[PDB]
RNA sequence: AUAUAUUUUAGUAAUAGAUAAAAAUAUGUACAGUAAAAUUGUAAGGAAAACAAUAAUAACUUUCUC
RNA sequence: GAAAGAAUUAAAUUAAUAUAAUGGUAUAACUGUGCGAUAAUUGUAACACAAACGAGUGAAACAAGUACGUAAGUAUGGCA
């Protein structure tokens, strides 16, 4: 009937598939469902807020940054030059790494290169 | 001769029945259309007998 | 010729019932090299992993902080620079 | 059918009729996906992203500050020139196509606070050529797939039909999978922190890779799958692995930006930029 | 804590039910819901885990935007907007959306959906637009109801018709519907449900059934036939329903004739609209309005001339369809019209 | 040799009906491959893309604004009428039919069911 | 922990989306959508396998916010 | 100022159309999908086009029944 290949091609087939592996609906009380849509509409304008003050605020840098360097090309056209370069190939730092969950054993390093 | 003539008889017992082209080996053909005789919709099946290209029945219980 | 797996029919979801597929996963720590702890979610059952060799101990990303292995091992007792010092006239080449 | 002609009538109303909502065919699927009355639903944020958190503290004020240049305007794309009326004969013609390109490029915008390049979706293209002659390698590396994103894959098939290499057409042949949002993020990180430090001789992504707007790529062997934690794990589940490309797709305006945006997220960058 | 407060606020934001309220705020997920009334159903049932510290949570942070708003709602001065900032503070409360979601829109007893207060007046619109008025919108344009009576429609207040008279049962029409002789033979009742924040003193209405598909042979084509025909009809958010309690003989201009189809003169449209009358300053009370009853014609009537000589706004609309059958004859008996006509079966 | 000596007849595909000319219900106003003219108001449309009139009247061509790029034959139902018909004002439509003045044709007309 | 009995599960198989230019039901009807080429890239991949990306948002509605 | 929606504009019929070539087709006639598998039904068909006759073509309408569609309606095989 089939290889012992083929049982494994078809046990890998299983684990993707939702053949008999799947539970019955998440059916809620009209009270219950209610409860849901107040804790779902709540989160979704709390993180439309979240947005808000986050688009305000790198708006506000953005406000600082021109008024900065209309300054300094005002006084110093030099130092403005210097200012206003192209950074194409700027790269981040590879010690700036993504903040984990929990901190390693030794917490900062005082000593590099 | 790759489509051949069958007639499809009434299934309501009028002798009213149509004519119709089929392949050579296709699936026994039977249609619901009007017996004028009995002024409705009815079944049609074919009358004579013939050798159809046996397909292996799908089967939707998962076997072995 | 041509190795396949034959398609029995095809069971018919029905518009509207489709369900999303929410496989089934375990919160697992991973610790680095070092010993930062970080959670993902993952399918394979184990709930903690330690990681030998990562980003946290590899020199890529982190700049500012085995034939010659068996060689050193086997040549030991010797000690194997002062050796490179004696053995290298450069008269000969 | 009497006839063919396809012609759809004008209406006196400015109401606009979702012919859906008045028929009560499909009950459930008038409720959004995103409510919990579909069969459809499912729980989208249940933790908390940490590279997506990252990127919202830290790195996007930085991108800003980089990516500011002063009173920088627009800069338009490649576009279909109009004809100069010169002519009777350009009255009616369809306009010359752009000037190096066959089709329309995009407009390049000066970036602020609201244009800031992010992460848009990644995409794991794997496409199995041995599966021309074995359709249970597509299985496997759709399978292999599933198992380092935690995400449903969807089968790639021959859409071509060529003899030098054995190919048919409609040949199911490999997987690919768009992540996007949190299981992206997460990936990403797997990649960062796990699987691409384990290969030996990686310098980094190329500098010269990429599509001119905002979309950088690269591929890992079938060597590199075994260091996935998911595969990691057993070494014995997978005698056969597969290679797989992964096209990361940026909000970038420029490609350079993308490049700048991923090097946040600790990707190296290695080859000389254009 | 705004929304426990009923000082200022109506009653009709609260639950009335006492046990679902109960089951809505308490401090751990002990009791059951009263939704489910078998004690074997309430048995099997189970919650999602930890919604009610969550619930809470979420009530906190609503109940204190809609303070916030309500702080900005009493400062404000003119009427639209101040209702909207009413709607605002008022939308996402859990116990407004239960009224809502679970009670009917249609009959709305007053102490669940009072249809005075603007957020659940703003709920019923929305609810409204979801799907009651693209129907009618579909069947005003499929029907060819609109350019043949009435140019357009900008749909603002929901109109349903019945029959109650004639027959017996209970029936709100669905527009565009094959109705009998014997169903349409007394008149129908119409409630005109308004979701616009309007002047519910002032603001009078009229109410014309209209007939374009009687035909006129001298024409070769159709004419109008205004069939029933009533003016200046007063309108409450919740005392809605145009019966012949309400409107006076002064108000009906042209009294119900049903509808009579000839034998294969067709399918007939009645398409009742609903206008609002033109409000006037100055002046305290309903402003009335007078109808040259010699001038208006019944066997033949320009709703569209009629419209602009009163100055009206098309408002809401309903439409059903009659054609001839075996008691249409009887009908015309009982209203003592003449016997009625029969054409030729072939249009030629 | 080797002679190509063979060709179809000309199918018989211009206008049938002219602008401003009088129809009858069933007539043919247009032959041909594919919609060159869309059937307008008052108008059909056949298997082979065959305009034809579905009223009495005078069969009339034209644009319509709603449909750019797109020529219609439709058949207005007097002369009076430009059969680009305003959108808003009521559709002109034809009864078409007669009543049964004489008494035993009603009855029989009235019987039938 | 273990024995018997009575059951229950395991037949492990793909679509999870009104799917939308891989292949497959070529006539009806209802609902919905848009192709192709070329270009820039990407593990084996090369002119030629697959995947990604490549015209413009003025006005309008809703939501959050200074 | 931002997010989402509705979309509109430009371009396109160069792909695709069971099949030649031509005309038509994105308002899609192309493609996907639910139901269905019925209208690839039954009697009268006027009136036109074309046309020596024999034939050929489009087809309103009347009557019987069927399928899909909330409805409007659409279907008497296939974009021609
Ligand atoms: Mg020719
Ligand atoms: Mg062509
Ligand atoms: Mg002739
Ligand atoms: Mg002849
Ligand atoms: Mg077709
Ligand atoms: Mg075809």
């Amino acid at each position: 009937s089939l290889s012992p290949l083929a049982q494994r091609v078809v046990t890998q087939l299983s684990v993707m598939s939702a053949s008999r592996k799947q539970p019955k609906l998440l059916k809620l009380a009209r009270e219950d469902l209610i409860k849901h849509q107040t804790i779902e509409k709540c989160w979704s304008i709390y993180q439309q807020q979240q947005r808000e003050r986050r688009n305000l605020q790198l708006e506000l840098q953005y406000k600082s940054i021109e008024r900065s360097m209309n300054l300094l090309q005002e006084l110093s056209p030099r130092l403005f030059e210097a200012a206003n370069a192209s950074e194409k190939g700027k790269r981040f730092p590879m010690e700036m790494k993504v903040p984990t969950d929990f901190p390693p054993n030794t917490l900062w390093h005082y000593n590099f290169r | 001769s790759k489509n051949s003539v069958i007639k499809l008889l009434s299934t309501a017992a009028s002798g009213y029945s149509r004519y119709i082209s089929i392949k050579k080996g296709a699936p026994l053909v039977t249609q619901v259309r009007y017996d004028p005789v009995v002024k409705r919709h009815v079944l049609f099946k074919e009358a004579k007998k013939r050798k159809v290209a046996e397909r292996k029945p799908l089967d939707f219980l998962r076997t072995a | 010729t041509r190795i396949t797996l034959p398609r029995r029919p095809a069971k018919k979801i029905q518009l509207g019932k489709s369900r999303p597929a929410i496989y089934h996963q375990f919160n697992v720590k991973m610790e680095l090299s070092d010993g930062s702890v970080v959670i993902r979610r993952s399918q394979y059952p184990k709930g903690e992993i330690r990681l030998i060799q990562d980003q946290r101990n590899n020199p890529l990303w982190n700049p500012s902080r085995g034939s010659l292995d068996r060689f050193n091992k086997r040549y030991s007792s010797l000690f194997s620079t002062v050796e490179l010092s004696e053995e290298n006239k450069k008269k000969t080449q | 059918p009497k006839s063919a002609c396809s012609l759809v009538k004008p209406v006196h109303h400015l109401v606009k009729i979702d012919k859906s909502k008045l028929s009560p065919r499909f009950p459930e699927l008038k409720y959004d996906k995103s409510d919990i009355r579909s069969p459809g639903f499912k729980p989208k944020d249940t933790h908390a992203d940490r590279l997506n958190d990252h990127y919202l503290n830290t790195l996007q004020s930085d991108l800003l500050l980089i990516n500011y240049s002063h009173n920088a305007a627009v800069v338009k794309g490649l576009k279909q020139r109009a004809w100069s009326g010169d002519s009777p004969y350009h009255l009616n013609r369809p306009p010359k196509n752009p000037r190096g390109s066959k089709a329309q490029l995009p407009d390049i915008h000066p970036i602020k606070w609201s244009n800031i390049p992010g992460l848009e979706s990644v995409v794991i293209n794997c496409f199995v050529r041995e599966a021309r002659e074995n359709q249970l390698l597509a299985i496997t590396a759709a399978l292999q797939l599933q198992q380092i994103t935690g995400c449903k894959p969807h089968p790639i098939f021959s859409k071509n039909d060529v003899p030098t290499w054995k190919l048919r057409k409609g040949h199911q042949m490999g997987a690919k999978v768009e992540l996007k949002g949190k299981e992206m993020s997460q990936f990403l990180s797997t990649l960062t922190e796990i699987v691409l430090p384990r290969i030996r001789e990686y310098k980094g992504i190329s500098n010269q890779s990429g599509n001119r707007f905002g979309g950088i790529s690269f591929g890992l062997t079938a060597e590199d799958i075994k260091f996935f934690p998911e595969i990691d794990a057993n070494q014995d589940s997978w005698p056969k692995t597969f290679g797989m490309h992964i096209n990361i797709n940026t909000s970038a305006q420029l490609d350079y930006q993308a490049r700048t945006l991923l090097s946040g997220f600790q990707f190296p960058f290695f080859g000389e930029e254009k | 804590h705004i929304w426990s407060d009923f000082t200022t606020r109506p009653s009709s934001l609260s639950i009335q039910s006492s046990k679902v309220k109960n089951y809505l705020f308490q401090k751990k997920a002990s009791l059951d819901p009263p939704s489910i009334s078998r004690r074997s159903n309430r048995i099997k049932y189970s919650p999602p885990e930890h919604i009610d510290e969550i619930f809470r949570m979420s009530y906190d942070f609503l109940e204190q935007r809609s303070s916030k708003f309500y702080e900005l709602a009493n400062k404000t001065k003119n009427p639209l907007k101040k209702d909207a900032l009413l709607i605002k503070a008022e939308i996402n409360n859990p116990e407004v959306q239960y009224n809502f979601q679970f009670n009917n829109k249609l009959n709305n007893v007053k102490d669940i959906i009072d249809y005075d207060v603007p957020v659940y007046r703003h709920l019923g619109k929305q609810h409204w637009e979801s799907y009651g008025q693209m129907l009618l919108m579909q069947r005003l344009e499929t029907l060819a109801a609109i350019p043949d009576t009435l140019p357009t429609l900008v749909p603002r207040a929901e109109v349903n018709i019945k029959f109650p008279f004639s027959t017996g049962v209970n029936k709100w029409i669905e527009p565009g519907e094959f109705l009998s002789s014997n169903v349409t033979s007394m008149r129908p009742i119409f409630k005109i449900q308004e979701y616009e924040l309007v002047n519910v003193e002032k603001q009078l209405y009229t109410v014309l059934i209209v007939n374009p598909d009687v035909p006129d042979l001298s024409n070769d084509s159709f004419k109008t036939a205004l069939c029933y025909g009533l003016v200046n009809i007063n309108l409450t958010y919740n005392d809605n329903l145009i019966d012949p309690r309400k409107f006076h003989s002064s108000n009906i201009i042209a009294d119900y004739l049903p509808p009579v189809p000839e034998k294969n003169a067709g399918k007939q449209r009645f398409v009742v609209w609903v206008f609002r009358q033109p409000l006037i300053e100055d002046k305290q009370g309903p402003n009335m309005l007078e109808i040259d009853r010699k001038e208006l014609s019944r066997d033949d009537f320009d709703i569209r001339q009629f419209t602009k000589k009163y100055n009206l706004t098309a408002i809401g609309a309903h439409i059903w369809r009659s054609e001839w059958d075996a008691k249409v004859a009887a009908v015309r008996e009982k209203y003592g019209l003449p016997p009625g006509r029969v054409f030729s079966r072939v249009r030629r | 040799s080797r002679t190509s000596m063979k060709d179809s007849a000309g199918r018989r595909l211009g206008p049938k009906k002219y602008e401003g000319q009088d129809v009858s219900t069933g007539e043919i106003i247009m032959r041909q491959r594919g919609t060159k003219f869309y059937p307008g108001e008052n108008v059909g449309i056949g298997k082979d893309h065959s305009i034809f009139a579905l009223e009495p009247g005078v069969v009339r061509y034209y644009l319509d604004p709603f449909h750019p790029k797109r020529k219609f034959i439709g058949v207005a139902l007097r002369r009076d009428l430009k059969l680009p018909s305003p959108h808003f004002e009521p559709t002109v439509r034809r009864f078409g039919r007669f009543e049964l003045t004489n008494k035993r044709a009603a009855y029989k007309e009235e019987n039938s069911i």
